RNA sequence: AGCCAGGAUGUUGGCUUAGAAGCAGCCAUCAUUUAAAGAAAGCGUAAUAGCUCACUGGUCGAGUCGGCCUGCGCGGAAGA
């Protein structure tokens, strides 16, 4: 609840409409769209937003302060834009994008070729490293988390795809 | 995953949720801590 | 930490030793480790002993409650990390430029100290010292 | 001394050099050169007490420059020292060893209160005083 | 509660000292230095260490923490 009485700054030149329950968000990087619970009242009422429970519903607070980390991340991505960096690593691991395609080699017997949505535009620096930016959070953790699900981090040589912040936990051979 | 019929926080990190009326125990520092029932 | 008058019970005891105290100054540490402490309190263990205080408590009403009994214009060093640093013996004491060389020594950034009572002035190097 | 990933605390024995099975690869899975480090320490032998716990503060730096910081034996082993009695706690409270005074364990402690860390030079004494009884040890008074 | 800091000095503490180094088993569990930091909280090591942790500063700005007694619920709950 505490998320859900610090309101929101929106920046300089971020739209917002509020027809009823559905709240449109049109900035610099895109355009995100994100109908509500119907237990908020978002009012805008100024520059900044403000997120209240509406009358009756018992989680009123409890589906406000999602309301707002939705709302702010929201306003986050249209503006800065978020950025999942994720790295193989493991012996003759590859990576590379063909537009929208990600192309990935992680010692299959056939190559693995993820369809990005659209939204996401990701390139290689390296070919051991997957960068990918979006506007929205939910989306590119959603497929950060496919391209992470192909070949998981095993816990023994680190081997697969990872995030690059991800701490990874190694045990040893049992005893010989 | 240890089925039980009494979960109970064994390490300092296990934490307890409640994902779909299942009571679990999650530990972050330890997989061996991963239990669910009760 | 305990009720109400020992949460303020060093809070009189900040101003009962500077009241026959004049000047003061500030240190801090977001980096700087124990060997700092160990080492400019030896700088205190050789000045005095213990009680050339190094006390950290300038929250926004603990040391603003101590404030106006003692130095009233020290109500705007209520931000961020700040430690008084009371020394009684010598007008212009050792303990005035040596806070200079501990900008260099092992506590890189100390706080940005600048010394607040009688040279009458904010910024302005304290060299002007009967020795 | 630099900062810790070689950073290590030893020093078994002084008087005997290089207890493999006390010390060995305790610095050798670092990987230090000893050799270096004990017949410099037979000339750090040059001036005080022989055959006792005495332990060392060693850091290295990055391209095998080496360093030691050795400090008086510990507290629990400095009443073996004074007072001739070479034993400690095993159950200290119930454990009855011997005694002497304040000033008779001070004479060691004329030297030691400086490469201790204080200022109180009547309080790093106290730092053997109540080390005393918890290695078995009673204080004449 | 996070966030930005410290988290040490005696001291491998004699010991089972084969070593347990604040981290297996003994028993102590005091003192330096204090803004505070545990002869140590747990992880990880043959032995250190790493690593955080209590504790202790700053920020932010309000309630927060843990038991007790009860109402109704949840899991425990597999058969031809």
């Amino acid at each position: 609840s505490r998320v859900a009485k610090a309101p929101v700054v929106v920046p300089a030149g971020v739209d917002v409409k509020i027809n009823g329950q559905v709240i449109t968000i049109k900035g610099k990087n895109g355009e995100l769209t994100r109908t509500l619970n119907d237990a908020v009242e978002v009012k805008h009422a100024d520059n900044t937003l403000t997120f209240g429970p509406r009358d009756g519903y018992a989680d009123g607070w409890a589906q406000a302060g999602t309301a707002r980390a939705l709302l702010n991340s929201m306003v986050i991505g249209v503006t800065e834009g978020f950025t999942k960096k994720l790295q193989l690593v493991g012996v003759g691991y590859r990576a590379a994008v063909k537009g929208n395609v990600i192309n990935l080699s992680l010692g299959f017997s056939h190559p693995v070729d993820h369809q990005l949505p659209a939204g996401i535009t990701a390139e290689c620096p390296t070919q051991t490293e997957i960068v990918l930016k979006g506007a929205d959070k939910q989306v590119i953790g959603q497929v950060a988390a496919d391209l992470r699900a192909y070949r998981r981090p095993e816990p023994y040589k680190g081997k697969g795809v990872r995030y690059a912040d991800e701490v990874v936990r190694t045990k040893e051979a049992k005893k010989k | 995953m240890k089925v039980r019929a009494s979960v109970k926080k064994l390490c300092r990190n296990c934490k307890i949720v409640k994902r779909d009326g299942v009571i679990r125990v999650i530990c972050s520092a330890e997989p061996k801590h991963k239990q669910r029932q009760g | 930490m305990a009720l109400n008058l020992q949460d303020k019970q060093a809070i009189v005891a900040e101003v009962s030793e500077v009241a026959k105290g004049a000047l003061s100054a500030v240190v801090a540490d977001s980096r700087g480790v124990t060997v700092d402490k160990m080492t400019e309190l030896r700088k205190a263990g050789r000045e005095a002993g213990v009680y050339m205080r190094v006390v950290r408590n300038t929250l926004l009403r603990r040391a603003v409650e101590g404030t106006p009994f003692e130095c009233l214009k020290d109500a705007f060093v209520g931000p961020t990390l700040i430690a008084y640093s009371m020394e009684h013996p010598g007008a212009a004491a050792r303990l005035f430029k040596e806070f200079a060389k501990a900008n260099a020594k092992f506590e890189v950034k100390a706080a940005a100290f600048e010394g607040e009572l009688i040279p009458a002035s904010q910024i302005d190097r304290l060299a002007t010292l009967p020795t | 001394a630099k900062k810790v990933q070689a950073y290590v605390k030893l020093q078994v024995a002084a008087g005997m050099a290089n207890p493999s099975p006390p010390v060995g690869p305790a610095l050798g899975q670092q990987g230090v050169n000893i050799m270096e480090f004990c017949k410099a320490f037979n000339a750090k032998t040059d001036s005080i007490e022989k055959g006792l716990p005495i332990p060392v503060v060693i850091t290295v730096y990055a391209d095998r420059s080496f360093t030691f910081v050795t400090k008086t034996p510990p507290a629990a082993v400095l009443l073996k020292k004074a007072a001739g009695i070479k034993s400690g706690s095993g159950k200290p409270n119930k454990d009855k060893v011997g005694k002497i005074s304040r000033a008779q364990l001070q004479e060691i402690a004329q030297t030691k209160a400086a490469d201790m860390t204080g200022a109180d030079i009547e309080a790093m004494t106290r730092s053997i005083e109540g080390t005393a009884r918890s290695m078995g040890l009673v204080v004449e008074d």
